């Protein structure tokens, strides 16, 4: 009875020309019928594929906006390009010009940096002494910033960097005085050797800037010695790096919780200016593993700090930098997994004879120390182009990021005449900047600054500060988010539109077809 | 010579 | 006869479960089929109401592109952030210097502002000098810039605040010399006291920018006295605030009919430099209330000048201010509707014994009106975050905005040598600057800018100019455009596909439902 | 048989509401029927047509996103604001004072430039002692740069101009020294003369920026003559014009493979100073004639370098400049089909005698140099404001663009002390900077820099340096891709779903209505 | 004493 | 008179 369930589904069957397929009584009418069925069926499957397989491609969709959600307040980073204090690098010079023997000024100081920093020198004064005409390079590169914070404990390099006392001279946030104890946090980094962060007080002594913040920051080197001779200071200097030599404050606005990067991030000030920094906030919302690719995490990291790209790209770079070379870059981040890895730059190995001879082995040893840190330099700048190795670290975008859009401005800060007569006095007879260094501790400093910032010389002594306004230009985010670009709810309409224009079948036609099926195996 |  | 229309409808109707339904001889059969029938429809049902909803979202589509349109040219508001003139500054201070005593120095000029400003601060000299060592910040929030634009006269200040003609050193725009007295516009504002803006004029003498506008500005204060000590000229600075002491011209872009607001928008140049404004412009449409929130009009405002969000959220700070603190701030606009409201900063309390005497009465006097002040910092930084009291305020995007987006840079103007020798000629020989202050009225400024713009000393004076460049870099404007995501066609398009695809019902069989019913009517 | 057929695919039909209207027996029922069949039938027409319309508006659609795809590192071209070297500014300088008169000096030089220019100064030099006072604005506008790199051959002017070798200093390019022979290419700016683009090349001396380029420029004007008096010295000035008079670098950005325009693209940055610049790269996707306008190839150009926009409009301009005042601009590119065409500002035409005499002749032919100017000038700022005639051009935007993001960032390169010491010996006695000119070529020049940057004075030397770091802020390109908003499959789909909602028809139901047509055929 |  |  297969003809018999046959022209039952036909007769009462929904679906469009099947029917008159299984009725079709003249031989060419079943034949043009069956061809026009199957037609419509082969291009009916024809689109299905293509509908099926572009829902497979998981496309994606994004929507850009601007919405009145105020963000939170940046975390405003500021470094002196200037790494150690002033008082301690004119102490230096002073004593290098005493005596120019490093050895013998280890015991002259009861400042914990500059016996170390002496001892360490000590250890190379006979190879500058013999070699430098030959190797001017090497020295240039052993003496630098890095060197020292690679081999110096940062508790003892933060006791001669610059002191936060001594570099904010005012704050502002919201209309009210900051409190420099309870908003500002100071972070080491190897270049910058102190660096602090400011996160923001909202109000709970009225005065300021009403809508941002406002600082007046020391970052001039007017007041070190100008010597008669160029003289070899180490620590001071980075040889051939894009951000040596250079005077005034490194400037990074960063979301509050996040790792800053001053070395390769931030923006610039010059001593003498007053900048500007419109912030225009901007927000971005990502989709996950099917629909793309963001995380929540730091694949290398520990969790603890919100995440972001650089984060991960930096510890990637110290991973491929410690599996080639055997060692760490002093300029990255230390991979949590291997705090015993030494840095490049460390130089413990060097016997104490090299203090007092400038043998071939303490030679050897000072050009080994130069292939490390060539070494590391040269994977630093092959790795990134390298997509393979940087692909295999699984660094993806973060699922929710806030990104500042900052315009920069400047103008000059301290006036000629009666307003920059006023700023000095604000500065030096109301805040009274230069007693904060009346004490024990610090009397040189305050000795120098009394000289130095003198109200005769103000026009001139002035121009080492400088002045940052950070203000959010914009009330409202340009939020940018991500979506799905073809749900299962979209598939579902539009396969059922593509059924329906191509055949008519519907989903109880589909039960009428399983209820055919079923007839059969019934038969 | 460039002295220290 | 319900059997009888049931039959009838079920032979002859278009919808495909129920017929089954009606036609199934076997009982199990009814069965199957109306779970079917009844299936099928909920899940329609469910998923008509998710459409439904989804519609009701009113949601919300935008697009990005590049098009060709040109916008208008932007217009550029320039303040000298010095806000009095030379001249009368070297007075004021040469009049303190042979008399400290203000009361004194009433009659000793004709000028109306040197008379105001020695009346109101004699009304405050026996209290600095009882009681500047016990209140220093009192004296100097007094003696600040927006005190003396909220007690005197703007058309007495504008007496003695920067001119155009001495300002504008030279303008062009496209190719062409422009007509300051047709193309500027004079401004007051409580900070920057004269502001004045340049409105376009296409060419109808030819000469400078052929793409742009370029301008020669007077913005240095070199030329001013240098006092051998600190003193006290009130009017001058703004305590504690972040555009104080700053040297060198603001600069807002702006769209054109509209109000500027330079105390909290544009960008900084500093005398001695060439700043080059690259406008990058962009365009935003925004959709009304049901779709989203825009507006065309300010809540707050006569109408007159096209609308931006920074002039509702202001006017809604001083309606929070003047709610508050029963005083309007001068830093802000004023509203309309409350023109007998009294500025937080009036002082015509003050009784004339204050310019004798410095009794308690006058002291506690300067404590309420700093009170006054305290007050209207206290609720401009705090209103801000509060979003129940900005959003009662009704400040909706505009309809319609035109951004710019500025690339900003600089350089050093006038060149050590034969081009800024070139330079120089150009303003003083060709332009002949200075004559224009060879008047009756301007005789001393004139004398001044002889003795100190000579020739010997060139290379000092001219860092007092600075020359802005503002030019459209891109001709093709990022537009942005909203729209609604779902329309109604796209309701009716998905609600019937739905239809078609769970119970196969077309608004024809709609119409059969609606015939079966009213044959149960007639029965 | 009409109604034979008729009734026959009344009931085998799988059409709506026609079945219903073809066997209704009641009267009114057939009215109400054939109204609801009609009614139908109209509005899906007006919906057809609606959507049709839509389809044919060949809409556009965009998508926005962040990807991990690496951008070429972007093409850096590097301008000297000044344009002549510094000893050949000198020895015209002291030639002049030596004997004012040109005519006399053109035999006392064997350079070939300064013969040139002497030449040409000559023709005008009774010319300008006669009639400065009378037409100084004319005078001012002969003697500008663009008259000389119109008049005198590129070549020779090449050998005066601003030399790689003098010009940078240092340079530095992902973690290895520049090889300035193979990687700075020389190219010709009738404004800025010599102009040198790098051209990245990526590793294969190990040192300097690991993650971008850095270079060190010089390009202050310290060391030229500083004269008592104000003297003409034609060729280095540009009368009433944007960039006229500055001290910096002129810096472009701009993909690789692409013609740069310093006069109207770049940033500047001053001497003395450290410029950061944060490239944030984009990437634009654009779609052809019918969905948009894009172009991949230079109406008016060869083909050989990539389409910018900025070409297509320049070259415009070009056109419509020759076409009105039958000369060209020579601030514009030279079309290439048109190599006959005299500049605007040739002066070939100058008879010998106007050396000698400054008669009428003379007179009139300056004079007609100077309406010709005058028209270039006039054309160049009208013809952008006329969309007609930009339209003409056809200059759509590019099918794929790479673009740029700057943030820009100054900072006091050379510090104040012990830091700027270690810059000097680096630039001095390591790179041994000015040993370069110690060349029997260049004797003069090894002179003037070993006088001027000596050791005692590099705290003011020092400031004619300027550094400039570029560096790719984000790896993530910002892409922004068209797309067509309304394909012909959605088409298809959209017709289907709206045939099935008013009608019910399917396409096998149209070969159902084909079938009764050719029915009605054979009857 | 600022003076005036 | 602005010489040469
Ligand atoms: C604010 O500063 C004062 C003075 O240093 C200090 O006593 C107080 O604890 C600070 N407030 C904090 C840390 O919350
Ligand atoms: C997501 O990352 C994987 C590698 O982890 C890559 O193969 C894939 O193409 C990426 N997809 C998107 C949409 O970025
Ligand atoms: C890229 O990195 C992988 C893994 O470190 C390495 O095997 C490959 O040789 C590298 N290729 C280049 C060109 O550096
Ligand atoms: C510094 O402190 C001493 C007391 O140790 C005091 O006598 C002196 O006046 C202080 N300096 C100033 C400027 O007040
Ligand atoms: C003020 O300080 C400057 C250095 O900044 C110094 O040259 C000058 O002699 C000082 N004046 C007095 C009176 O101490
Ligand atoms: C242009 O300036 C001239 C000279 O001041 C003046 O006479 C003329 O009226 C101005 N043109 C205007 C205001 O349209
Ligand atoms: C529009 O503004 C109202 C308040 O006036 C708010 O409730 C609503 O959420 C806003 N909607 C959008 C889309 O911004
Ligand atoms: C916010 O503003 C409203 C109205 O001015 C007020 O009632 C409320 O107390 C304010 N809240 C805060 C935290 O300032
Ligand atoms: C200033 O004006 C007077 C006439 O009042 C004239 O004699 C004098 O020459 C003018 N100054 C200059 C520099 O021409
Ligand atoms: C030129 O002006 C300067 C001040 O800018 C002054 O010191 C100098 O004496 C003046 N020279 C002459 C010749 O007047
Ligand atoms: C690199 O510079 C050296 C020295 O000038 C030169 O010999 C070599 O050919 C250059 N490499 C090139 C041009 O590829
Ligand atoms: C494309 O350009 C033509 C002129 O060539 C213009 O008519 C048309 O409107 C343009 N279309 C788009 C989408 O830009
Ligand atoms: C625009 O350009 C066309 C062609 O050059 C010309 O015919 C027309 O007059 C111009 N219009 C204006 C206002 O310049
Ligand atoms: C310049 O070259 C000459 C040889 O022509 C040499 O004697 C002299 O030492 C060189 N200059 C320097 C600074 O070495
Ligand atoms: C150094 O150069 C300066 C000019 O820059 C000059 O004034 C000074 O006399 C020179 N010193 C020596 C010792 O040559």
């Amino acid at each position: 009875a297969i003809r018999d369930v046959m022209t039952k589904f036909a007769e009462q069957t929904t679906m469009h020309g099947v029917p008159k397929v299984i009725n079709a009584k003249s031989s060419m009418g079943r034949l043009f019928w069956s061809l026009v069925c199957l037609a419509a069926g082969a291009m009916f499957c024809l689109q299905m594929s293509e509908v099926l397989q572009r829902y497979f491609s998981y496309p994606k969709k994004v929507t850009v906006e601007v919405v009145p959600t105020p963000v939170p307040f940046p975390s405003i980073s500021i470094c002196n390009m200037r790494n150690l204090d002033v008082h301690i690098l004119n102490t230096l010079n002073r004593m290098f010009i005493e005596d120019d023997r490093p050895f013998s000024n280890i015991n002259k100081s009861e400042h914990e940096f500059i016996r170390a920093y002496m001892k360490k020198v000590a250890k190379y004064a006979p190879l500058f002494w013999n070699y430098q005409d030959e190797y001017p390079e090497v020295f240039q590169e052993i003496f630098s910033r890095t060197t020292f914070s690679a081999n110096i404990d940062p508790e003892v390099i933060a006791l001669a960097a610059v002191q936060l006392e001594g570099f904010v001279v005012n704050c502002h946030y919201a209309g009210h005085r900051c409190n420099k104890t309870r908003d500002f946090y100071r972070f080491f980094d190897p270049y910058y050797f102190n660096c602090f962060t400011y996160k923001a007080h909202e109000p709970t002594l009225s005065e300021g800037i009403e809508n941002g913040w406002s600082s007046i920051l020391l970052s001039g080197s007017g007041m070190l010695d100008k010597n008669d001779e160029i003289r070899m200071l180490p620590g001071l200097h980075e040889w051939r790096s894009a951000v040596s030599a250079s005077e005034g404050v490194r400037v990074v606005i960063h979301p509050p919780s996040t790792t800053p990067y001053p070395f390769t991030e931030g923006y610039d000030v010059p001593p003498g200016f007053s900048a500007s920094f419109g912030i225009h906030p901007r927000r971005n919302i990502r989709i996950g593993p099917p629909h793309g690719n963001c995380s929540d995490k730091n694949p290398f990291g520990d969790g603890t700090e919100r995440y972001r790209l650089m984060a991960c790209q930096k510890m990637c770079m110290q991973h491929y930098i410690v599996e080639t070379c055997g060692c760490a870059d002093v300029g990255l981040p230390k991979l949590p997994l291997q705090a015993n890895i030494s840095w490049c730059r460390d130089d413990d190995n060097f016997p104490d004879e090299c203090m007092f001879t400038a043998s071939e082995e303490c030679l050897q040893l000072l050009m080994q120390l130069h292939n490390r840190i060539k070494c590391a330099r040269s994977i630093k700048s092959k790795i990134t182009k390298n997509t393979t190795a940087m692909e295999a670290c699984n660094c993806f975008p973060p699922c929710d990021e806030v990104s500042y859009d900052v315009s920069y401005s400047l103008s000059k800060w301290p006036s000629a005449g009666y307003e920059g007569d006023a700023a000095y006095f604000d500065v030096f007879g109301i805040e009274k900047f230069n007693e904060r260094f009346n004490k024990t501790g610090t009397q040189g400093k305050y000795e120098l600054f009394t000289k130095y910032f003198n109200v005769s010389n103000r026009e001139e002594s002035m121009k080492d500060f400088a002045r940052l306004n950070v203000y959010i230009a914009d009330s409202n985010v340009v939020k940018t988010q991500e979506s799905e670009d073809y749900t299962r709810n979209q598939l579902v309409s539009d396969i059922g539109g593509q059924l329906g224009l191509w055949v008519g079948i519907s989903l109880i036609t589909l039960a009428e077809v399983l209820e055919l099926i079923i007839d059969l195996f019934r038969l | 010579f460039m002295r220290f």
